[PDB]
């Protein structure tokens, strides 16, 4: 199995939120493709189908905070446990040039509906850039992605 | 780092409803 921190669970209260926009507690096949599409996938309805199925536990058609935390809590089955993070990154990197700019963060910000001023977005970069290029690598991505 | 853990995991929860 595996166990979770308070501090996780609270990180992982916020995420829930992105998906769950109108706050009723629970995400559905159409929020969850929204945030999907925002970000540039297309699944489709099936699909939607398919992943609230593997994790709706209750089988009630939608994913609950409680069905989420288990969703994240899952051990990694792929091999190389890092990918999922460096996957993650590239989500952020646009350019996959190796660096998160000021400007392709406010991007995703946008498309995940994190509503944040630009001002917002540059503490942000602030908090990350341990280097002071004013961009934001994956080492300094891993360290603030980190509960801990 | 509440802020990037907040979109970061929903990218990560993503990544894990869906294959790549
Ligand atoms: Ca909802
Ligand atoms: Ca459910
Ligand atoms: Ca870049
Ligand atoms: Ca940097």
């Amino acid at each position: 199995a595996d166990q979770l921190t308070d501090e996780q669970i609270a990180e992982f209260k916020e995420a829930f939120s992105l998906f769950d926009k109108d706050g009723d507690g629970t995400i559905t096949t159409k929020e969850l493709g929204t945030v999907m599409r925002s970000l540039g996938q297309n699944p489709t309805e099936a699909e939607l189908q398919d992943m609230i199925n593997e994790v709706d536990a209750d089988g009630n058609g939608t994913i609950d905070f409680p069905e989420f935390l288990n969703l994240m809590a899952r051990k990694m089955k792929d091999t190389d446990s890092e990918e999922e993070l460096k996957e993650a990154f590239r989500v952020f990197d646009k350019d996959g040039n190796g660096f998160i700019s000021a400007a392709e963060l406010r991007h995703v910000m946008t498309n995940l509906g994190e509503k944040l001023t630009d001002e917002e977005v540059d503490e942000m970069i602030r908090e990350a850039d341990v280097d002071g290029d004013g961009q934001v690598n994956y080492e300094e991505f891993v360290q603030v992605m980190m509960a801990k | 780092r509440r802020k990037w853990q907040k979109t970061g995991h929903a990218v990560r929860a993503i990544g894990r409803l869906s294959s790549s």
